[PDB]
């Protein structure tokens, strides 16, 4: 779910 | 333009299907998925380049109606991997939790695709991190389902990993997706999609983050090859033995083994199915393991895009279209070493429920009849009254939903909002004990027939309807008689067998009756008439044996018309029946209910409340499949009662269970109501009304 945050930036 | 020989290599094949709630996007997704790679239908195939190597991906038609157990489960064991599709606005629904349950049931590996993300951005107006929240909770929902129902060997590496690209996000209508690998490889992040979206710059987005690329990449990178899959799939798939040399024909994906395939669906006649082992070509030989007959194929072929293309030799692990297959069902195991099929022997059944239909609009009069008869031969179980103007037509099928599907053909597809009668249950009539002998005089008093009727032993009845003994006039008495003599019947009675008719039979046990052979066909027509409508409520007759013991036939056909043979034998049969304690029979259903355990009592209680009984019960971890029997007349409205009691998480079906005797206490009331509906006097005629006097 850390990868999910990589998609936003 | 030349891709026909990928099929040699099993580990580049992907056998997959799309699981989705409705309106969630699945048809659209599939259309633009495979249009995106160049070029309901049964199967549609697409070739896609991933990491320099080309993969042949199979997109198989997969229904999602959760009030259909059988089709849904059948299509999903046909596939090895599944794309679960969830609307981002709506989220993981109970129905989604279900289709996921079956997907995962037959060891199908899953990948998540959140769809309709454009709706989040433009329409619902969310901050990026609200979207993160909503994405992550859909993901977490799905992964507690995978937590909960996955096989113990898989419930933590069959989870979905947003970070390794097993979860794609996007919009199927605007041909775009995004996963972390595609970002890794292209530098596309959410900000650009949001931006481009908000500008309305669809075409850039289309080809800056293309749907079919992101999604098919996820497929190949995460959904398993046939030989990837069968290693764990075929054991669970059916109760065979692996030690067969056919066992590791199917255990790996062996083309040079014996061939073994299954039919997924049927369509001039064209069967689409999956090849488990071996290689078909046109004209070998195939035994249809439990459809009575055996046959062979006129054309073999494969699928390119949406188009039906013809080839010859296809190995295992692929999807094939074949023709020439007469009576194959959906689910038909076709192979030639004879083993037992992958799912249960399905009873071919007779229609048991009926509704009356009337067009709203006068102008839809002209040939509704052949539309409905298109489906009457599309689905063999359906029967209707053809032609004239009655009011108009009775549609007879297997159950409420079965028929009401057809209703929403009456207008999702053809153009008529419709008024349907209440449903009626096709009942039947029979006897409980053997009769004394009864005489049938013709009106001219010249022909006489001495008969008895006898209740049919359930072994022989079963024998007739599961096909062991055949319907129709007997074309081989000597051979048939033996097969009756195998069940507890007297051979010297069984040899006089003449006719089999709809769960009854007619036997000639007469010795030297001159001219009998001249009326015998008429005797049979009268017999049939006697069975078509019983003496109690004019319902069809079952489980009755009519034995002709003696006869007096006149020497001139001028005294032997239908006019005289029909009424004589017909009323003899009814009179005999009335003396043999005639009873009503009602249809039953086998009900197969699959649920999470928490609901079982409720489920159970529901079945009890419908005069039903629990027959059997299969458990796999936290998923529970309850098998019951309940009378059709008590099963109306079940989808509602059951959706309420399992909160939409039940997945279920029915099968024909045969007919059983109606209890005496309810029998009378039911008979009176049937007669009343039919425009007859409520009170059933007794033997004194039916039989002639002194
Ligand atoms: N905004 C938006 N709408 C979408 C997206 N995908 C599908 N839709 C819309 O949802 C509607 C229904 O989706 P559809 O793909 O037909 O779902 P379905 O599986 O075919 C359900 P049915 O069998 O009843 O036709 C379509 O009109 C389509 O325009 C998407 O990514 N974004």
């Amino acid at each position: 779910l850390a990868g999910l945050s990589a998609l936003f930036g | 333009a030349k891709i026909k020989e990928l099929m040699l290599q099993p580990e580049r094949i992907r056998n997959i299907g799309i699981a989705a709630h409705i309106d969630h996007g699945k048809t659209t997704l599939s259309d633009n998925l495979l249009a995106g790679a160049g070029m309901n239908a049964a199967n549609v195939s697409m070739v896609h380049n991933y990491e320099g190597k080309d993969y042949l991906i199979n997109l198989i038609d997969t229904p999602g109606h959760v009030d259909f157990g059988g089709d849904v489960t059948r299509a999903m064991r046909a596939i090895d991997g599944v794309i679960i599709v969830v609307d981002a606005v709506e989220g993981v629904m109970p129905q989604t939790e279900t289709v996921v349950r079956q997907a995962l049931r037959e060891y199908v590996k899953p990948v998540l695709f959140i769809n309709k993300v454009d709706r989040l951005i433009r329409e619902l107006k969310l901050t990026p991190q609200q979207m993160m929240e909503r994405f992550s909770k859909i993901i977490m929902d799905v992964n507690r389902l995978i937590q909960r129902y996955a096989p113990e060997e898989y419930k933590k590496k069959w989870m979905v990993k947003v970070e390794d690209g097993s979860v794609a996000f996007g919009s199927a209508y605007y041909n775009w997706a995004l996963s972390v690998p595609f970002m890794k490889r292209t530098g596309v992040k959410f900000n650009e999609i949001i931006d481009l979206t908000l500008k309305g710059d669809n075409r850039t987005l289309r080809q800056k983050a293309p749907l079919h690329v992101v999604v098919l990449d996820m497929v190949v990178r995460h959904l398993p090859s046939p030989i990837e899959a069968q290693k764990y799939r075929i054991p669970h798939l059916w109760e065979g033995d692996i030690s067969s040399d056919i066992g590791q024909a199917m255990l790996n994906c062996d083309p040079k083994g014996k061939m073994v395939m299954v039919v997924t669906k049927i369509i001039g006649e064209v069967a689409t199915g999956r090849v488990w082992s071996g290689t078909v070509k046109s004209g070998q030989e195939v035994y249809l393991i439990n459809t009575k007959r055996k046959a062979r194929i006129q054309q073999v072929g494969i699928y390119m895009g949406p188009e039906r293309i013809n080839m010859e030799a296809v190995p295992a692990g692929n999807i094939v279209a074949v023709t020439g297959l007469r009576d194959a069902m959906a689910g038909e195991t076709v192979a030639e070493e004879q083993i037992e099929p992958f799912e249960a022997l399905h009873y071919v059944s007779e229609p048991v429920v009926t509704v009356a239909i009337e067009a709203k609009n006068v102008k839809d009069l002209p040939r509704l009849i052949e539309a409905l008869r298109q489906l009457a031969k599309e689905d063999p179980t359906l029967h209707v009254k053809i032609d004239e103007e009655t009011g108009q037509h009775l549609l007879s099928g297997m159950g409420e939903l079965h028929l009401e599907v057809k209703l929403y053909k009456l207008k999702k597809d053809w153009g008529i909002d419709i008024e349907v009668s209440e449903p009626i249950v096709v009942y039947r009539e029979s006897i409980t004990k053997s009769s004394p002998m009864v005489e049938g005089k013709s009106p001219n008093r010249h022909n006489r027939f001495y008969i008895v009727v006898e209740p049919m032993p359930d072994e022989i009845y079963n024998a007739i309807k599961e096909g062991i003994i055949p319907e129709g006039r007997v074309k081989n008495p000597k051979e048939v008689a033996k097969k009756l003599a195998e069940l507890g019947m007297d051979y010297e009675i069984a040899r006089g067998i003449v006719d089999i008719y709809n769960g009854n039979m007619f036997i000639d046990n007469t010795k030297g009756v001159q001219y009998l052979n001249e009326v015998m066909d008429l005797l049979i027509d009268g017999f049939h008439q006697a069975m078509d409508e019983g003496p109690l409520a004019r319902e069809p007759v079952m489980k009755v044996i009519v034995r002709l013991l003696d006869a007096q036939v006149h020497e001139d056909n001028v005294h032997r018309g239908p006019a005289q043979i029909y009424p004589a034998i017909r009323t003899a049969i009814h009179c005999a029946m009335m003396k043999s304690n005639p009873v009503l029979y009602e249809p039953y259903q086998k009900v197969i209910i699959n649920i999470p355990y928490e609901y079982m009592g409720a489920v159970s209680r529901e079945i009890t409340q419908r005069r039903g009984q629990l027959v059997d019960m299969k458990q796999e971890g936290e998923v529970m499949t309850i098998i019951a029997e309940a009378p059709v007349a008590e099963m109306f409205g079940f989808a509602g009662s059951i959706r309420s009691a399992t909160s939409g998480r039940a997945l279920w079906s029915t099968e024909h269970a045969g007919f059983k005797r109606v209890p005496n206490e309810l029998a009378q009331q039911i008979i009176r109501q049937i007669r009343q509906r039919k425009g007859l006097d409520p009170n059933p005629p007794t033997e004194k009304d039916v039989c002639p006097l002194f």
